[PDB]
């Protein structure tokens, strides 16, 4: 079976420009396990990004949390780019949450 | 209601496969193992297993390494059962552990596996028989029935599984037995002259089990504009939101209802 | 604690 990833781009705490926070990209429901996940700042890849250990759900679907430190501002756009064997091209999801 | 659960993922490589394993008490992880690491060992991921003895982690490590060895053989044998080539890659998943009810006696025991994401063989609730998804899986089934596998796994699940679950819950009670209620609020977004969006937020709660529902004048409503999968915040707590589209002036009709263990009573918000 | 039994197909 091949299962395409679900993507959520969000922040750990309610965003407040100037305050330090964590950017999060949560990929889930995908199969097989190999995947690319990056956090983007204004289109460029963020260097210091960590991820959780590989786990899966009742339906054998994998999930992963990728995250980084960031300080939201007003024009800095953030995104999550994901690539996976089921995608014809990598997928970009822009950071929004309120 | 609690649970100790182990999740193994063995992925074939075109030599040594990659073996990863993780263990959770409830919605908290506490142990990890990855063969792709420099010198693989059992690694704590929660403070209430950090001060366990060195013998404890040597033993856990030995059993992780033995399971990795075993999973190489397993991937080969599954390749044989389904008469598959060797160029392609495949995946073996395993999940086993115990769930206590609120009593808090053993409610269920689990030992189930998957190949290429498909059910393979699973120990039934009776902890005495096997559900094989395939006649190929029944090769394993007859191997295990000949060996009285269910017996041994019933002994583990009814015995040392619940014992070490209870004991972890003890040594981490300050962590594992304290539920965080969700911090909640509602946002509002005008869409058009006809519509607007209500979004009900639930943040910073533990465990992850939560219920968010929109009602209109006291009637559950489904369209909606979305219900989103519960997601990890990154600090041990979780998040979720539920949103609905409503006529642009009738916001007061719509209430949000939050059910969570950490709440003394279900919560009702609105914009 | 992991079980002493390995998964063996």
């Amino acid at each position: 079976m091949q299962r395409t990833p679900k993507i959520q781009v969000y922040s750990r705490h309610p965003a407040e420009n100037g305050k330090s926070n964590f950017l999060n990209c949560y990929v889930s429901g995908f199969h097989p396990s190999d995947i690319e996940v990056d956090l983007l700042k204004n289109g460029e890849r963020i260097e210091k990004v960590e991820h959780s250990d590989l786990s899966f759900s009742g339906d054998w679907s994998f999930y992963l949390l990728y995250y980084t430190e960031f300080t939201p501002t007003e024009k800095d756009e953030y995104a999550c780019r994901v690539n996976h064997v089921t995608l014809s091209q990598p997928k970009i999801v822009k950071w929004d949450r309120d | 209601s609690h649970s100790m659960r182990y999740f193994d993922t063995a992925v074939s490589r075109p030599g040594e496969p990659r073996f990863i394993s993780v263990g959770y008490v409830d919605d908290t992880q506490f142990v990890r193992f990855d063969s792709d690491a420099a010198s693989p060992r059992g690694e704590p991921r929660a403070p209430w297993v950090e001060q366990e003895g060195p013998e404890y982690w040597d033993r856990e490590t030995q059993k992780y390494k033995r399971q990795a060895q075993a999973d190489r053989v397993n991937l080969r044998k599954l390749r044989g059962y389904y008469n598959q080539s060797e160029d392609g890659s495949h995946t073996l998943q395993w999940m086993y552990g115990c769930d206590l009810g609120p009593d808090g006696r053993l409610l269920r025991g689990y030992d189930q596996s998957a190949y290429d994401g498909k059910d393979y063989i699973a120990l039934n609730e009776d902890l005495r028989s096997w559900t094989a998804a395939d006649t190929a899986a029944q090769i394993t089934q007859r191997k295990w029935e000949a060996a009285r596998e269910a017996e041994q796994w019933r002994a583990y699940l009814e015995g040392t599984c619940v014992e070490w679950l209870r004991r972890y819950l003890e040594n981490g009670k300050e962590t594992l037995q304290r539920a965080e209620h969700p911090k909640t609020h509602v946002t509002h977004h005008p869409v058009s002259d006809h519509e607007a969006t209500l979004r009900c937020w639930a943040l910073g709660f533990y465990p992850a089990r939560i219920t968010l529902t929109w009602q209109r004048d006291g009637e559950d409503q489904t369209q909606d504009t979305e219900l989103v999968e519960t997601r990890p915040a990154g600090d041990g707590t979780f998040q979720k939101w539920a949103a609905v589209v409503v006529p642009s002036g009738e916001e007061q009709r719509y209430t949000c209802h939050v059910q969570h263990e950490g709440l003394p009573e279900p919560l009702t918000l609105r914009w | 604690v992991r079980s002493r039994r390995c998964l063996r197909l």
